[PDB]
């Protein structure tokens, strides 16, 4: 494979040359600033110019083979030096993008006074806050952007224009923020948890559904996740993602009406936008599920059972997927100590009946958190909040009583949905969960 | 190089209906049918009231009597546009979370009764997004008889996130009215009902800060203006002139106990994913007559900034235009090339009956 020893830098002379300096030059801005989120545009610019630098001088014929691995070396060596030139690093993903493209006049306003300063800028800031998704998306998407902005602000009716390549580039930009946000949620969370998530998540959105109807998407989701995310393909993401869509709707087009809605949208990424964001439905009204018995959770290939269990759970529990995730996670894991340990049934009589309630308190207090969130209207939402709050504790001043309000919506608006993110949401339950 | 499509925006209170390319609707009536109190429809309705009585078949947005609306198309069609249905294909409009019977109806009514070669439904809110040469962005448009606020995203209008207010124009005129009353004058037959209508759209304005200028009205002049009746006589509009527009952001105004305009604006957001909400405060438009009060859009500013994070970009799109947004919208996206191929044909129609409409 990449056996070659020189393999990198014939890889990136072979780079250069096809592309041209110029856009070798746009690929590796849009290259390092996925690399170094919290690069700044300065840091991250200083590292782009000293790598074509190397580049250019050390792909040409005639340059000595004893270059590249020298100022590559020599370039990882500035790297050390203090207040470094270079983007600082203690890969994390974002799960706050802070781009804002900009009103179609701004836009055509900067790029009037300075094209290339416009095009650099906007290469780092947008890959930097979406540098999750496939480099090969992101190269991709960036160029045809740039190009639309080129003609559109030149254009004789500048409004039609962007409403034209702003359609044309729907495909590309939805494969695009998409692939960077679900590929986010993979890396939060690990092949394994992802797949408990994603089955979650079908499950809540299709709670009338059978598990045979869902698992065979969640398992495919996660696989070209897996797959797909950091691939050197230039079309893993492109060709698989909406492929998933198909399948998606073959399996769920008629068990409820907002799936069949989402599945007459006109494209594929139509399509799975419309999924990605529909929220988790009115579960069923159901008897708790019990955890699973101890011959399950020992027997080999018992993977289909912890599967019906996290999927019959999960679509009768009022319960946002980041609060249902981070416990079934460990709950498992523990009532899987047990099958180790010699002695089966007696570590289970322990440990057994302690995981139920732990699970129980865990799931009430969550639903406690997430109040009225669902229910209502953000502004209706508070205003409950606030009364339910006056009502106990109720020697609380209205200053301490208005400060908790904001906290707990505050929250509420970042971790009470069905794709709240991941990382953040985590270590934010757990803060809020011990003020019980 | 021929063919021209048709764009028609049926509105609760105004149709407005023009050709695919236009820079604004050719025609712009009323959306009335008058029955002898022998049918009339738009302004003619209007004119003879007394001998007729009048049907308003598209209340809230959305259409309730279809043999009054085959009567406003027809009309639309042949007296307006003056144009064969049979050889236009034509673009309808309709309100944010139309009942999908409803859609099949229209589709069938255009091809059965009008035999349109083809045709299309789309979402009005989402049309004035891309009036503006966007696709992602939250929507506040607000007509004659309601106002809803959709957010969107690369074209897709989340409908859990929509917001719907039954408080429009024609709530603030009949407002303007009970209070220029109060303040010693007569307004409450049907001539004195368009002339406030007038009133309204003439002088009236959103205050930046409602008190202070309440004060400063309460107080002095700067904030009168003179309206001339047709009776020539010639009155003095004074605090009214914001006190009106004022109760988009407080229906309590009226008794109405629901969230104002911006409280609509910033639930619908808060109903969206955390990572794109910012594109909805950037790319947040206005459109629809009732959004034409001069001063709303940095009214909106300011309430949604004391609303919504410290950090968050705020921005207003509410072009001069957005009377006909929807419209206008309607003709830019029925005169691309690319948009050719989302018509619905007769063919596939006769092929399919009604349902074909599901494509969005
Ligand atoms: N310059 C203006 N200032 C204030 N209000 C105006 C102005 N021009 C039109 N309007 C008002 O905005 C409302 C109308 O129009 P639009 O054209 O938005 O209505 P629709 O599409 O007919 O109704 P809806 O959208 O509620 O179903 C009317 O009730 C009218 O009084
Ligand atoms: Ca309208």
């Amino acid at each position: 494979l990449e056996r070659g020893r020189d393999y990198e830098k014939n890889k990136v002379c072979k780079e250069f040359s096809h592309l041209g300096k110029e856009d070798f030059t746009s690929l590796s801005l849009v290259l390092y600033s996925r690399k170094f989120p919290s690069g700044t545009f300065e840091q991250v610019s200083q590292l782009v110019k000293e790598v074509v630098s190397l580049t250019e001088a050390c792909c040409a014929e005639g340059a000595d083979p004893d270059c590249y691995d020298t100022r590559t070396s020599a370039l990882s060596a500035k790297s050390c030096e203090s207040n470094s030139p270079f983007p600082v690093h203690p890969h994390q993903p974002q799960e706050f993008p802070t781009y804002v493209e900009p009103t179609n006049d701004e836009i055509c306003e900067a790029f009037r006074k300075d094209p290339k300063e416009y095009a650099n800028q906007f290469m780092w800031e947008y890959s930097t806050n979406y540098g999750q998704a496939p480099l090969s998306l992101l190269v991709s998407y960036t160029k045809s952007y740039l190009s639309m902005v080129g003609s559109c602000c030149t254009s004789a009716s500048p409004t039609v224009c962007f409403l034209k390549e702003r359609l044309q580039l729907k495909h590309l930009s939805l494969l695009t923020t998409l692939s960077n946000r679900v590929c986010s949620q993979y890396a939060a969370y690990g092949e394994k948890k992802s797949r408990l998530s994603n089955l979650i998540k079908l499950a809540q959105k299709v709670p009338t559904a059978d598990l045979e109807d869902v698992l065979p998407l969640a398992e495919d989701i996660t696989n070209i996740l897996s797959k797909c995310c950091e691939s050197a393909s230039e079309d893993c993401m492109a060709k698989e993602l909406p492929e998933h869509t198909v399948k998606l709707c073959d399996n769920l087009s008629t068990k409820n009406s907002k799936f069949e809605d989402c599945c007459q949208e006109k494209t594929a990424m139509d399509v799975f936008v419309c999924t990605y964001f529909m929220p988790a439905a009115q579960l069923p009204e159901l008897p708790d599920v019990e955890l699973p018995t101890n011959k399950d959770v020992c027997d080999p290939g018992n993977t289909k059972v912890m599967d019906k269990y996290t999927f019959e759970l999960s679509r009768r529990t009022h319960l946002p997927e980041v609060f249902l995730s981070k416990v079934l996670e460990p709950t498992l894991k523990s009532l899987g100590e047990c099958c180790d340990v010699e002695d089966s049934t007696t570590c289970f009589n322990a440990k057994g009946p302690l995981l139920k309630k732990e699970l129980s308190s865990f799931i009430d207090k969550g639903q406690e958190l997430c109040a009225d969130y669902s229910e209502n209207t953000f502004t209706e939402y508070k205003k409950k909040l606030a009364e339910r709050l006056k009502a106990k504790l109720p020697d609380a001043t209205p200053t301490e009583l208005a400060k908790l309000v904001n906290k707990r919506s505050d929250f509420a608006s970042n971790c009470c949905s069905i794709n709240s993110p991941p990382l953040y949401c985590d270590s934010e339950i757990d803060a809020e969960l011990k003020n019980i | 190089d021929e063919t021209t499509a048709l764009v028609c925006d049926n509105g609760s209170g105004l149709v407005k209906a023009g050709f695919a390319g236009d820079d604004a609707p050719r025609a712009v009536f009323p959306s009335i049918v008058g029955r002898p109190r022998d049918s009339y429809v738009g302004d003619e309705a209007q004119s003879k009231r007394g001998i007729l009585t009048l049907k308003y078949p598209i209340e809230h947005g959305i259409i309730t009597n279809w043999d009054d609306m085959e009567k406003i198309w027809h009309h639309t069609f042949y007296n307006e546009l003056r144009v064969a249905p049979e050889e236009h294909p034509t673009l309808l409009t309709e309100a944010p979370l139309n009942p999908k019977a409803n859609r099949e109806k229209m589709t069938q009514i255009m091809f059965e009764t009008f035999n349109v070669p083809a045709m299309y439904v789309a979402i009005q809110a989402v049309l004035s997004l891309y009036a503006s040469g966007r696709t992602t962005g939250i929507v506040l448009d607000s007509g004659d008889g309601v106002t809803h606020n959709v957010p969107i995203y690369e074209g897709y209008a989340l409908p859990h996130a929509i917001m719907r207010l039954d408080l429009a124009g024609r709530d603030l005129t009949d407002y303007l009215m009970k209070i220029l009353t109060e303040r010693g004058y007569s307004f409450v037959t049907t001539a004195e009902r368009e002339i406030v209508r007038d009133i309204k759209e003439k002088l009236c304005y959103v205050a930046l800060d409602f008190e202070n200028e309440m004060a400063t009205a309460a107080s002095s002049s700067s904030l009168e203006k003179s309206y001339e009746l047709p009776d020539g006589q010639v009155i003095t509009i004074g605090n009214e002139r914001f006190r009106c527009p004022e109760t988009l952001f407080q229906p309590s105004f009226i008794g109405m106990e629901s969230a104002g305009i911006h409280e609509t604006t910033y639930n619908s957001i808060m109903k969206c994913d955390i990572d794109i909400r910012k594109d909805l405060y950037a790319n947040n438009v206005m459109s629809g007559g009732t959004t034409m009060y001069p001063g709303i859009a940095d009214r909106m500013q300011k309430e949604i900034t004391a609303l919504a994070p410290s950090t968050m970009k705020i921005k207003i799109i509410a072009p001069p235009e957005r009377k006909y947004s929807v419209w206008i919208g309607g003709s830019i996206l029925a005169s691309l090339s690319t948009f050719q191929q989302m018509w619905i044909t007769k063919q596939e129609y006769d092929e399919a009956g009604p349902s074909i409409v599901h494509r969005k």
